[PDB]
């Protein structure tokens, strides 16, 4: 249903 | 603060232990301690700042969507439903402000690399963006608009300054087309700027960074899925 | 305390909510503001009780694990591995105490039904078991021997008044035999308890309950793991 | 490695 936004991705 | 007497190096050395031990209340206690030093954060330091914070919200966020829809499917019984989804969202609105504060006193600069003014002014938007999932009435237009014009400005640096692969610029263009979508109601806004997203980083593919390329694929993709799903 | 104004009613609502939006600690409080009323609880209010904290004290308890290899690894640097460690352990201790003040202050009772008493001797025992995992010297010896009390009383009511697949009987013989091997340095005693309450569990398997029998086949497999694992 | 406890399972 709702929209993904930018992961708690470690960089 | 409560990190006032603790050395800058201290705090960033336990912000990293907290991330291991999976305590990101403590790990944002921790750089919020780091950024009141009031020196600047490397991209390392933003990282552990971005990755605590969003945590915690994170939680808030997941346990609000929760009770919120409890509520609505009793709205078809007591107080008790409305008053525990209250005290869930004064904390995520406190947590809001929290990061607002830290970026408005500190982070936010004139100067600074493209990098860093572009990854404060895209969590500014974030974070207005998760007090206008919970907000109403005339604290709420306010909201949408500081978010729509953090994201703006962001974006304005961003296509000027970065090769259109950078991963902040990528994450950002997703997070304003979500803003787009979900807070804004405005599907067209969202499905033009991860289109045009999406394809100007497919024709420079050629600019992905060795040390970043798996982020930049990474958010391509979820670009692609939000499309799939807006379709 | 802060629950003090609110219906018990309301708290026992209140703590199932949280339960449903994964908030453990405001679950935790919410319970020991229903227990602070002064009625006995339920089966079904000892689940919510039992549930929260055993949440808190988890995440504390994994982060401690954490912290505690990195600290012995750098014991092979500065103070802040140990300092954020015991900082960890303090907070723990701290959860602990409120468990045991709680067990002490309100709910072990010489009257009450079996299902009760065992219940909470077995919470007392637990809950001194994780003391005893952070702990050192004259604290500590007072501690273990308080967690073998608690669960010689529990098992010694369990053995008398319940079947041998009562799911509390079973989880206090697997909890007491976690004591042996891991806190009391005895495998033998470990190893004797545990095969003990599978083989009799087994040979009584008609005993089974209706409401609770897939809670007892779940303890039964975890006693049959620990023994395939102490082989 | 750890001997497994009761799990936190809702009853
Ligand atoms: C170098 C720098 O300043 N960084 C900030 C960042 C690297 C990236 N952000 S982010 O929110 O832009 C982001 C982009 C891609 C992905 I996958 C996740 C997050 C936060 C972390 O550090
Ligand atoms: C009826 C009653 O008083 N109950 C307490 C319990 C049901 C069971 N405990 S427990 O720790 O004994 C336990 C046994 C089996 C399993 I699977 C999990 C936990 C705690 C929850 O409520
Ligand atoms: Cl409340
Ligand atoms: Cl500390
Ligand atoms: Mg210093
Ligand atoms: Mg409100
Ligand atoms: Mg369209
Ligand atoms: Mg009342
Ligand atoms: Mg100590
Ligand atoms: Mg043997």
């Amino acid at each position: 249903i709702r929209s993904t936004s930018t992961p708690n991705v470690h960089m | 603060g409560a990190m006032g007497s603790m050395e800058r190096a201290s705090l960033i050395q336990k912000a990293k232990l907290a991330e291991q031990a999976e305590r990101y209340e403590d790990m944002a206690a921790f750089m919020k301690g780091a950024v009141e030093k009031g020196e600047e954060l490397s991209c390392e330091e933003r990282n552990l700042l971005s990755v605590a914070y969003k945590n915690v919200v994170g939680g808030q966020r997941a346990a609000w969507r929760v009770l919120s829809s409890i509520e609505q499917k009793s709205n078809e019984k007591g107080p008790e439903v409305r008053e525990y989804r209250e005290k869930v969202e004064t904390e995520l609105q406190g947590v809001c402000d929290t990061v607002l504060g830290l970026l408005d006193s500190h982070l936010i600069k004139e100067a600074g690399d493209a990098e860093s003014r572009v990854f404060y002014l895209k969590m500014k938007g974030d974070y207005y963006r998760y007090l206008a999932e919970v907000a109403t009435g005339d604290d709420k237009k306010r909201i949408i608009d500081s978010a729509r014009s953090a994201y703006q400005e962001a974006m304005d640096i961003s296509k000027k300054e970065m090769p259109p692969t950078n991963p902040i610029r990528l994450g950002l263009a997703l997070n304003f087309s979500v803003f787009h979508y979900e807070i804004a109601n405005s599907p067209e806004e969202a499905i033009s700027l991860a289109k045009t997203t999406f394809d100007e980083a497919m024709a420079d593919l050629h600019t992905l960074s060795e040390d970043s390329y798996k982020d930049s694929t990474l958010i391509m993709q979820l670009l692609r899925d939000n499309l799939t799903l807006w379709t």
